[PDB]
RNA sequence: GGUAUCGUGAGGGUAGUACGAGGUACUCCCAUGCCGUGCCUCUGGUUUCUGGAGUUUGUCGAACGGCAAGUGCUCCGACGCUAUCGCACGGUGGUUAGCCAGUCCCAAGACCAGAUGCCCA
RNA sequence: CGAAUCGCCACUUCUCUCGGCGCCAAGUACCUUCAUAUUCACAAGA
RNA sequence: GUUGGUUUUACCCUACUUAGCUGGAAAUUGCGAGAAAAAAAAAAUUUUUUAAAAUUUUUUUUUUUUUUACUUGGUACGAAAAAAA
RNA sequence: GUCAAAACUUAUGGGCUCACGAACAAUGGAUGACGCUCAAGCCCAAUUAGUGCCCAUUAUUCCUUUGGUAAGGGCGAGAAAGUGUAGCCCUUCCGAUGUAGAUGUGGCGUGGAGGUAAGGACGAAGCUGAUGGCGUGAGCCUCAGAUGGACCAGCCUCUAGUGCAGAUCU
RNA sequence: GCGUGAGCGAAAGUUUGAAAAGCACUUUGGAAAGAGAGUGACAUAGACCUGAAGUCGUGACAAUAAUGGAAGUACCUCCAUUUCGCCAAAACCAGCCUCUACUGAGCAAGAACGAGGUCAUGGUUUUGGCGGAAAUGGGGUGCCCCCACCCGUCUUGAAACACGGACCAAG
């Protein structure tokens, strides 16, 4: 068993429009499981935004940082946090949906051939930034900033399209019988319905 | 203003989770090498001091004899009993799993039980009758696939050998298990160290050698619920001080308004984990009973042994192997310290120094002990009272 | 009388002791141990927590109390050993047995149902303060009042 | 589900510093100061081992042995505790001295489908 | 233990810059069961 | 200008400092189901090897008990027999 | 844009902008937060595009109440000549906040009295109450006591030592 | 009772019951007391009418800054009423609301047809669903979302780091 849930490929989109369209969905009760928030792009230089977030880091109780704000560097978890600061993070309404968010850096295996993945176009890189500004991929500043897994993530981003790839070429004999299959399907018995067919554009 | 007392990094000062003192980070591995055991668990027994010539270019004590205190470590070969092997992920290390060795010391066992003569003993009872058949044998021989292939860390656990210790006031005989890291070669290296070795004692002298040096972990030694005078160094208060002097005698300010984490408090001091640097290893020693002339060096040739007359206090002779190490180590007499391989560069001038020992100290520890040798005690006295007592008994017989 | 009525009257033993002079505090908690316990079981914590062999889990009325490691049998840390209470707490449950026995019920299958120490009216002392103050003291007897059905 | 064991390490803490001499004007050395983390072999201090001795007055009839003097007092005194008053140690990588990461310290309320042992009426 | 949920799939479930099917006959031939469950009412079914 | 001239209370809450205990993943509930898991098995994607014969019996393998190499007392492999798969 | 209702990030609008930007030196940290950069910024204009939407104690409208010393009609159970009640009935209209303060009230409630009417050992008062019911409300009433044990509510008139969370009140 | 004194100066209802009939006797306890038994109409009338609040103990139960408001919903209701009517849905009518002209393609511009919505609008039933229970209402407890600064106070200004404020009863 598992729960509809939508798993949303969150490379080269924009980190708060990608972050403010899903937490918008989690409150509407989806059950979201962002991947590839390595790949989450942001406005600007990395230098702008490695010292947005080292000011941010920067934040801590002088009494006892231990309590205080908490800086997460993962890229994901920066994506949690930027997405539970989008939602009613302390009323239980919000605080549920954010528990509905999975994040993760690269697309784990549990997570991948497990179904299509969706792509949030309002928050698309290209949609977004002007295409010759400058980016900040996000997992790219976040190595700078602590992230420890940065390359680990890339090994394992290099094994699943590796292998991805190569089961894609494992079924291309599969994928081409049913081309052939389905346009000889076509000249099959299927003649009135041929025409209703050829109106609609099947 | 002058600077703040005590280091912050060493915080909270509370009391170590263990007593073992595991290693916190092994040396980082290095394929270049190979394969080799990272670390050993060793019990403190006492320190002496030993002289040796320096012969340090500069300074002015270069051909010149120094007395460094040393700390004598009984370091009984422990037994790896079970590989580990871990593998990378974005969260970071999990295990892949374990294999146990085939059989498993007593000693072992009894780590599992709080009072094992009263249990029924069953621990590694269903792996023992499994891992002989060959369904558990194919499994065991699907974990090492596992390690050869996700692996990133292989690990041996080892413990230590109390009953091999034999000494009368470490009463453990639980045994102080511990997983020590192979760095070395290709994983597969790895795994063949890791299991032609996997139910094998291993000395420390093939872990460590002489004049190298060794990080040690060993929880300090307890205090109690320590004042702020003794736990942070603050200076005490004058004798017209009302309240009482060994206090902070201000903990805070109008704001924040609240007692910051770095003013000084009354609470643990000692028994806290520590791992320190660099420690010359100024002998690796055979058991006694293989190599009864330790502490017998090429200028001091009498027949001796590592420890004192009166043996180490509170701890007694050194029966087994020992690492004798220059300087402190942390922990109390007979507490286990883990010592692992360097993690510093160990290219120093100093680090690499060859040491060649000139006389090593047998003193009593008790008193002030003038005497190195139980012969040379008598050789002073002569025959005393005791004896005279005692001979005429042997004449009469 | 008696908060709860013995669903069962000729099965079991009532037994009571008013304005009882011991600490309200620590017979609360001295009978409170009991209010599950088969009789025997509960002479036996009473014999044994007489003897610091175990410990009467204080529960409610802590305070400030002292940590102690026979406490962990009761889920907590807190714990204690009164000596006068746990005394009236068996001389309240002798005289349990005593009702059972005459009722033909027999004591050692019996079973504590039902303890209820309540806060009996107290009794004024004085005392004398620094500057010239009477504060008072007060003791704080106990109302205990049980009963102890054997199962049918 | 218990119990137990080994670990993971998000997060948080975080520290080394200065001076001098040498060597040749960087490297490289060698000491020290400060700081810090310990430790107690040595050396010093500490004695309620009132250990052993000496000793004063009272006292036990006396010697012996004590005893009282709130530890009588003086000398020596182990264990232990402790002193920069002793001693050992104080490591890197990446980015723009900083800074971050690491080493180092706490680390699953970071709820670890990490591993593992045992039993699962 | 009665539950809320209401598309599936190794034709999407790679990468980097109209996926297939399913929707009442396993098929385009309507053979063929459906009532009274009596005109909404949680699909009374998965 | 000079001189003399009671400095009280925490045992509360929080901060903090150590020190414990116990719950908890619809953060205590729902059965409301998401794993940084895998997607006949192991070894060198494909091939070969691992109960068989008519539920019970037989055979094989492994472990425990009895009669050299490991730091050297106690565990391993040796043998032989029994039990379990 | 999310928080946050609404442009599920609208425009089939114009410019401008790379780093900041969005009416009235010292505990870490504030366009409100996040975040935004072909803006989620600024100026301008717009409203589905050369063929808008969201939110008020506001407005309008509807229902109800209350007030009007407001306007009229009327006189199966009711139809009272009425300030005010459980309002004589119906119709329409306008008003409604409010400290100090003023006033009204067939307004509430308390101890007592003149009356009236009635109740009570088949249980008065008092007290208890997931006892509901009624009243805008002060409150009243009923139910139930596995409460009590002997007094007492209604109504009109009279009376007052008459209503209490707060006085460092006793 | 207080104060050397002059003087100050309480609290206290024996209101158990009709009557003492004031709990003999058994039983445990050293006892106090307890368990039975007995008296009485009642002893939760026991030396005591009533028997509040607050406070506490206990059982059971719902549960997880407080309180609070709004609205629902979950569960419970020793409550009320009603039904043997209650919940629904559709329709009809009314209401209501929404959705040419000029100009030189434009407006400053006017209706019409048609259709929709709606009872938290009025009147017309219809049709089904439910019927020891159902049903509406109330009450209780929890949750959810949302709203919500401790009151009294003097003050221009109080949530104030301004004062008074532990609880309750009688006054
Ligand atoms: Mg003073
Ligand atoms: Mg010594
Ligand atoms: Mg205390
Ligand atoms: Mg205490
Ligand atoms: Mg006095
Ligand atoms: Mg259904
Ligand atoms: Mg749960
Ligand atoms: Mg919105
Ligand atoms: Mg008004
Ligand atoms: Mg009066
Ligand atoms: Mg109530
Ligand atoms: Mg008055
Ligand atoms: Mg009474
Ligand atoms: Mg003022």
């Amino acid at each position: 068993h598992r729960p509809e849930i939508i798993v949303v490929d969150l490379k080269d989109h924009v980190l708060g429009r990608a972050a403010a369209i899903v937490a918008k969905q989690l409150l509407l009760g989806k059950k979201i499981t962002a991947v590839r928030c390595e790949q989450l792009t942001i406005a600007g230089t990395e230098i702008r935004n490695k010292i947005k977030y080292l000011q941010f880091l920067r934040k801590r109780k002088l009494s006892n940082p231990k309590l205080g704000p908490f800086h997460h560097r993962s890229p994901s978890d920066i994506f949690l946090r930027t997405v539970r600061s989008m939602l009613p993070r302390y009323t239980k309404r919000g605080q549920k949906a954010l528990r509905q968010l999975v994040a993760y850096e690269g697309i784990p295996t549990n997570v991948v051939r497990t179904g299509g993945r969706v792509v949030i176009p309002k928050a698309q890189r290209h949609y977004c930034y002007r295409s010759e500004r400058p980016y900040t991929v996000l997992g790219n500043m976040c190595k700078h900033v602590g992230w420890k897994y940065s390359d680990v993530v890339k090994k394992l981003e290099t094994a699943r399209v590796e292998k991805a790839a190569r089961h894609h070429k494992k079924t291309e004999k599969l994928r081409a019988a049913w081309k052939s299959a389905r346009k000889e399907a076509l000249s099959k018995v299927s003649k009135n319905n041929l025409e209703v067919l050829k109106k609609f554009g099947y | 203003e002058h600077p703040r007392h005590g280091h912050l990094g060493f915080l909270p000062r509370k009391r170590s989770r263990q007593i073992r003192g595991r290693v916190r980070s092994f040396p980082k591995d290095d394929p270049s090498q190979k394969p080799h055991l990272t670390s050993f668990m060793v019990f403190k027994a006492g320190m002496t001091h030993i002289v040796r010539d320096v012969d340090r270019p500069g300074s002015k004590v270069n051909k010149k004899e120094v007395v460094e205190p040393v700390t004598i470590l009984e370091a009984p070969p422990m037994v790896v009993v079970g590989i580990v092997g871990y593998r990378q992920t974005p969260v970071g290390h999990k295990t892949i799993g374990t294999v146990w060795a085939h059989h498993t010391s007593v000693e072992f066992r009894r780590r599992f039980y709080k009072n094992w003569k009263q249990s029924a003993q069953l621990a590694f009872t269903k792996r023992k009758q499994f891992a002989r058949t060959t369904e558990g044998r194919l499994a065991e021989a699907r974990t090492l696939k596992a390690f050869a292939k996700k692996a990133d860390i292989i690990r041996v656990v080892a413990h230590t050998q109390l009953r091999k210790l034999r000494n009368n006031r470490v009463g453990v005989k639980k045994a102080h298990v511990s997983e020590i890291q192979i760095n070395g070669g290709t994983i597969a290296e790895k795994i063949e160290l890791a299991k032609s070795l996997l139910e094998k004692e291993v000395r420390i002298d093939s872990i460590f050698q002489q004049s190298e040096t060794c990080d040690v972990c060993a929880v300090t030694k307890g205090h109690g619920f320590t004042g702020v005078v003794k736990r942070w160094g603050v200076a005490c208060l004058p004798r017209k001080t009302h309240r009482g002097l060994r206090k902070v005698a201000c903990i805070g300010a109008w704001h924040p308004a609240r007692v910051m984490y770095t003013v000084a408090r009354a609470g643990q001091h000692g028994y806290h984990h520590r791992t320190h640097l660099n420690k010359k290893i100024y002998q690796l020693g055979r058991a006694v009973s293989m190599e009864p002339n330790q502490a017998t060096t090429t200028y001091d040739l009498t027949a001796k042994s590592i420890t004192p007359m009166g043996g180490f206090v509170g701890y007694g002779t050194v029966r087994n192997d020992y690492i004798m190490l220059k300087g402190s180590v942390a922990g109390p007499r007979r507490r286990v310290i883990t010592l692992r391989r360097p993690m510093a560069p160990q290219t120093s001038r100093k680090l690499t120094e060859q040491i060649t020992l000139k006389f090593i100290d047998t003193s009593s520890k008790i008193g002030h002990g003038r005497f190195q040798t139980k012969k040379e005690k008598s050789q002073w006295f002569g025959p005393l009272k005791k004896d005279r007592i005692r001979r005429e008994e042997r004449l009469r017989k | 009388h008696y908060s709860r009525k013995p669903q069962v009257s000729s099965k079991s033993a009532k037994a009571k002791v008013s304005d009882l002079r011991c600490h309200f505090k620590n017979t609360f908690e001295t009978a409170n141990v009991i209010n599950g316990m088969p009789l025997r079981k509960a002479q036996q914590l009473y014999r044994q927590v007489l003897a610091k062999t175990r410990c009467i889990p204080f529960k409610r009325y802590n305070g400030k109390i002292g940590r102690t490691a026979q406490a962990k049998e009761w889920g907590q840390t807190k714990g204690r050993w009164p000596r006068k209470s746990v005394v009236a707490m068996l001389s309240l449950l002798k005289n349990a047995e005593a009702n059972a026995i005459e009722k033909g019920l027999d004591p050692n299958k019996m079973v504590i149902k039902h303890v209820q120490v309540d806060q009996a009216a107290r009794m004024r002392r004085r005392t004398y303060r620094a500057h010239g103050r009477i504060t008072p003291y007060m003791c704080s007897p106990c109302h205990v009042q049980l009963f102890m059905t054997q199962p049918q």
